[PDB]
């Protein structure tokens, strides 16, 4: 339960197995990585999706199954000199090792002479991050039901010893149920203790980060800070114009609530968006649970969150059959692989 | 208000990652 | 349940004991009509909703409960020359028979000199089908509500040896609170075992009607697959502008998914629009419960479903306190019965 | 439950148990009164909200817990002149003695030489009143949820001798969180027994109160029928320009429900707005069990919807970050307090 | 219907009650 | 803003004539 | 995308029942 | 209002063109 | 002018040499018509717009000019099997003829061994035809905005003795700008006098057409009087099921105009909606200046509407930058023309 | 006219002697400018409009007409450090010289010991900006009533040797009527012939300005193709992430047209985004008259959109009488001037 | 379409000025 009643008994006593069948389960894949599962001719090209820096994300159709998937092509000498080698590495490998609700399912991963190709779970409705500009701001409803969801992603990787380290609207892409589904794990790093690089977005760091002074999982909590304010208000509650001042304004942490905040609201956020590591919520004695168990999330049973059966407050319904047009109708190029093999030995244990 | 503020920075689209 | 869960286990026990008392009860009423219930006098005619081949729909409220039903008019003489005698006496007969949520209630019926009148319970928000026009698609979850609604429906109809033969969105009206109810059984047909005639609406015809070689139950979860895509995708599966063509493409089954379909919505019409009988959910060894425990239906309690208590998705608001607009404004007419009785013998079962 | 199952008969068992630890509770603070808990300077002044007969509602800012109220000032002077001190002395009393989930808290109290100030949870969504004009009328489950939320306030006030005297959608505030939330208790009664003061407004008075025969707390389920009947179809069920016009037709209780009222919803409805006391809901053997346990309600779970559990309909997004627009841009205003308290001993019970 | 009558009414704003 | 002190008012409605 | 041909069919208005 | 019969016959969609 | 004063003098000196440079004109390209004006290598293809009885619409890019057309490509083999042979070559003739602003251009044409390809302005916002059926009904100042440009098309088309036989908004394009672009000269044929082929759609049939008595232009006049009903009313005057019933209606001619018409459009109605030939209107003496001299015409200046500069009511603003969304995302094919030329001698003259 | 008749001639005369008492009149206040027009205490402080990296946009009330301004106050100390002085002080000297309907007036100037302030009219309906992006594009009639506008703005501007340097939606301030203010005179230079500074927004850069070769008003006929490209298309020519890759694209100039926008608009667009200068329109023999006559402005008559007397195609309705919501609640600071007059001789002569 | 590259920048926000 959430709490069902002292069935809340039951949801801890579940919780506890369950995160424990999976540390045994990623441990397993994490430490045998699963290789090269497919290839090119399996699948029908439909259209570009997007373009991005390492190449194109592509619709394609799996020809067994006639299932869409949504194809990131990466150009293996791109990668290699925008020096995302082992960033690219290291996504495919905790992607392949991971497996909860809402983190987006990577498919299938193979390479050829020219490109590397993670083949995806297609999720239409795109990220939250353009709905809720368009929205303006959620509900607290709305915005608690994605709160839920995220703490639970949380409870889960943290376990895994995996630090997220990139929170924002823009990586969580709402399915065609109305479920959360996150995506790139690139900056994601297993580390049990403290780590010191530099990353994420400038709105959503702790400011222990920009601090320089070491941090740990502690900083995914601050992060949800971030993003519940900036689901319930509109806007962030530090952003400015250069990422300096944004930090200038971060490591004073001053934050200013919105009105309509409920009272009960800005309460969980003054104890996520904390400065002292021993007062923020998700980093004390009592875990998750000091989140979990706040007045704001009392009417949230999370085994119904889990088990993908509440009713969800907004689905996507983005237009366009088949090709779409947000999606877009892009200039199709040819994907070309080549008649040699481009960087062998360093994309060798993908 | 600050929501005037931030309509007026170029903060208001897609927020890339600083990075690496 | 729906799977409460091994509670799944009270949800069949249930299942099965009510069904057993819902066959003794139909077939009662079936094998012993009740005739006549009623009289002109007691209604006073409001509005005309509608006007038909056999005559019109009107508004009309019982002058001694204050209640409103929809009365559907018939002239004898009209039905006589149309030769719809028999479709229309059998209408009535399963209708005074049947006895199901989601199936419109035939409230009272009677003759008079000249016309039959079917008093039905008034359902203002109209057909699911303009809706669906006017919203163009339904978000997988809406779209199941109504699934869910339809599978419990089918069980019950065939287990009192009753296939439907025309479902589409034009006989689905959404009441007051926002669930289906079935009109129209006018094709539906008792029968145990195998039957030839031809009939639904072609975009809905299962691959045997149009064939010729004689058919079963198993149509009508062909016609589910058919529902589920269009409400899901917009437009039906096969379509065109001549039936015959429709008929064309039914026959050969090529169906194409729209990119939005989810991986799991995309399997379960898979064996719905299946061509195979032998393959067809819902005429496998595992009845409905192929049907009902797919994967899609998975966040669908059954139970909670029949007893009316999940929260609907939409619930039409057609405009206009008492008379609407929509429903209309039409040249009212006399409802005029005869000095004589016009086909007296024919209707005589009524 | 609602029903649970005969975990009904756990609701009641718990109701039972509810109510009565909240007699004793009530009659504690009520007899002995907490008084002047706060003052001025700890909280900034944000915007005026709005301006009254005794003076301005304002936004106010408590400086300890960075929390926002809505403080309602009145002029000591203004109220005594008004001939209101009884009134205000009353609801103040009422206010501070009472505490259910959908009624509006009472944070602070302090009076200074000038004015009294009232200091209450701040519900930014508004009253349901202008959501309910603009949106024009409300589907029955969404006028359901707020029956049911009005019907649990009221089965407490009346076990607290409470009758409540003042419903309409003007003094229901809609939430954060989209449930009610009741204000304006100057003209609730703590009466054991009958009362004779012509109070309310006039769309919604029992014809008792228009008769000036005596009434109790039989009033209260009348205008929750009115309230019923006014959210399901726009417009209340009487209604006139003159008021003594809307008595004329209350003392002869002739309503007309709208065709798209459910059977049921008028049935329920018909026994709300009953003329006789002698078969009015609520107010016969079976107390509010003959409304709870209507088949309006049947989908109902009681237990739930106290439990703030349940899916709202509608969350108002009222616009304006800090400070709104809607709410206002008045000019503002000095509080003045003086250098000599006025009124002393009138509001000297405050 | 009477909700053109309604309409028509000043009776569509803010009712305030008659009293004390 | 008066504006939100005019919503507060009946006289949101239809308004007659006093009259003659 | 067979939706535009959908569109540009007659059939997107009330179907009716073949029959008998 | 024949308007609620328009929108029942199947002719509120594309029409053709009987011909030639 | 329309009537700028006695500038109407002006307006009508003008109209009359403007056609009579016109005459010349025509009678030149379609006595000695423009032939095979380019080759498909000259254009990229981008999507398929549509498809058809005889092929596809396409979207292409004139390669030198990097202009957009939308491509007819019509197979010779399905047009001659389908005896469409005389209806092609006549509507190119036509078309490659005739100079308007309200006409849509054919840019160029030419065959292949495969293919004939008409090449025409594409025209982004679509047929009138849905925006009329998602708006429901125009306003009369939007539907005469319409009509003026229908009615100076009509002199024009008339003039150069061609009546066009197939008016509806099907065929009426609405362009960038706001303004009509006719479609489909497939029906029209240039007849001085009488003719006697039945062709339209059924709706829009004048009477003489159905009664097969021979008929002239005043059919055009005829369908302009359905067509300003439709669109000022949201449905045609005569519908029904069946055509033969439509039929029916039609040669009756008794129509009901909508309450909300104005007398003044009513009686402009009654006159082109003229059963006598004798009185329909634009068949009378006066000819068109019947029709343009009509009070609902009072405000029109018929100078301003063809010279392009009056404000457009309604631009569409159909989404999807480049490939759209609602034009459609299609399965793409491959032109293939053949090794052979096929049906040369038919398509001789194209 | 804009070709009346060959009263384009007259339009012509017109323009001419108009740009002749326009020029002797800026060259009296450019050459002797006015100074110091009024003083803080005649103005009431309504709320802030804004906030700058120089001091706040306030709206003011001035005290004697009961007329609303936007007052812009600049901290003296602030612009010095921001090295903006001579920006500044050029702005003020541009901007009391000038007087064009579509540029936004300076009402009043004057300085104290701290500030600098320029009240403006104030012009509620805010940027094209924001509206832009929320409407998405717009409409060829609607961007072309923009686009006439712009271009007499130009004409005047150029005449009096001055190039703009910023045009972007963010500089066009819609008002009450539907007409542009352009706003930020701070890049725009009296310049005769060539100059060099790297000025304005990257998307709009002229590709000379980029290339650091010299540079004139020509700059400014590149940057209206920039703007009526992304006023019918959504999106800019050439945008990037990184400015040095739009500018990248900017000096390579090739640019791909919407298939929506219609081949005349492609044409203006070809040659005001053109490189060569000898080809770039406005900058040819034919000054802007190769502008004002191209066929996509042929509809235009320039005499009326001047004169203010075109009906606009969309006038913004910000919410929030007095104050509004969007403009900003802001927390209300103190103006402080000093008790010492900073910066003095800097600021001398403003 | 490029349009969907549009969205993606952080460039569909308010763009300020290089500069001087
Ligand atoms: C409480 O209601 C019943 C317990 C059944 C819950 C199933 C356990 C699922 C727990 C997984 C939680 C995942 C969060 C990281
Ligand atoms: C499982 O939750 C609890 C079982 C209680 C369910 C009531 C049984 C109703 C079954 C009727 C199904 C009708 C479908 C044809
Ligand atoms: C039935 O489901 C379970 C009983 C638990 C319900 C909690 C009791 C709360 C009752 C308070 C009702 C307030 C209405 C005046
Ligand atoms: C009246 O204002 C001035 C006359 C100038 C009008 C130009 C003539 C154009 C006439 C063509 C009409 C086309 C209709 C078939
Ligand atoms: C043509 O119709 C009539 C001429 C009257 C026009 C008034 C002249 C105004 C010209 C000012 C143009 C400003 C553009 C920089």
């Amino acid at each position: 339960g959430n709490a069902a009643a002292a069935k809340k008994g039951s949801e801890q006593e579940s919780v506890k197995e369950f995160l424990a069948k999976a540390k045994e389960d990623f441990l397993k894949k994490w430490e045998n990585p699963a290789q090269n599962t497919a290839h090119l001719d399996q699948f029908e090209r439909i259209k570009t999706l997007g373009t991005g820096s390492f190449g194109r994300v592509m619709l394609v159709k799996h020809k067994e199954t006639g299932n869409h998937f949504a194809m990131k092509i990466l150009d293996k000498q791109k990668v290699v000199k925008l020096k995302q080698i082992e960033h690219t590495l290291n996504e495919k490998r905790i992607l392949q090792a991971v497996n909860f609700p809402f983190l987006v399912k990577l498919e299938y991963s193979f390479k050829d002479n020219s490109n590397l190709y993670m083949v995806m779970e297609y999720v239409p409705g795109g990220e939250m991050f353009s709905h809720l500009r368009r929205i303006g701001r959620f509900s607290e409803p709305h915005a608690r039901f994605y709160a839920a969801q995220i703490v639970l992603t949380f409870e889960y990787l943290h376990s895994l010893d995996l630090i997220y380290r990139d929170l924002k609207p823009e990586n969580l892409l709402i399915d065609q149920q109305g479920y959360i589904q996150v995506t790139d794990f690139g900056f994601a790093k297993r580390v049990k203790g403290r780590t010191w690089t530099l990353c994420g977005t400038p709105e959503y760091l702790a400011p222990e980060i920009i601090l320089s002074k070491g941090y740990n999982k502690a900083v995914d909590w601050w992060a949800l800070g971030v993003l519940i304010y900036e689901m319930a208000a509109g806007y962030p509650p530090f952003f400015a114009d250069q990422p300096i001042q944004i930090y200038e304004k971060i490591v004073s942490g001053k934050v200013r609530f919105p009105s309509h905040f409920s009272s009960d609201l800005k309460d969980l956020l003054r104890n996520l968006l904390q400065v002292d590591l021993t007062k923020r919520f998700g980093n004390l004695k009592d875990g998750v649970n000091d989140i979990k168990n706040h007045k704001w999330f009392a009417t949230t049973d999370w085994i119904a969150i889990y088990q993908r059966k509440v009713e969800a407050p907004f689905i996507p319904k983005f237009k366009g059959p088949g090709d779409t047009s947000n999606f877009d109708d892009y200039e199709e190029e040819e994907i070309r692989v080549s008649i040699n093999e481009k960087c062998g030995k360093e994309f060798s244990e993908f | 208000t600050t929501y005037a503020d931030f309509i007026a920075s170029g903060r208001t689209g897609r927020r890339n990652a600083i990075h690496d």
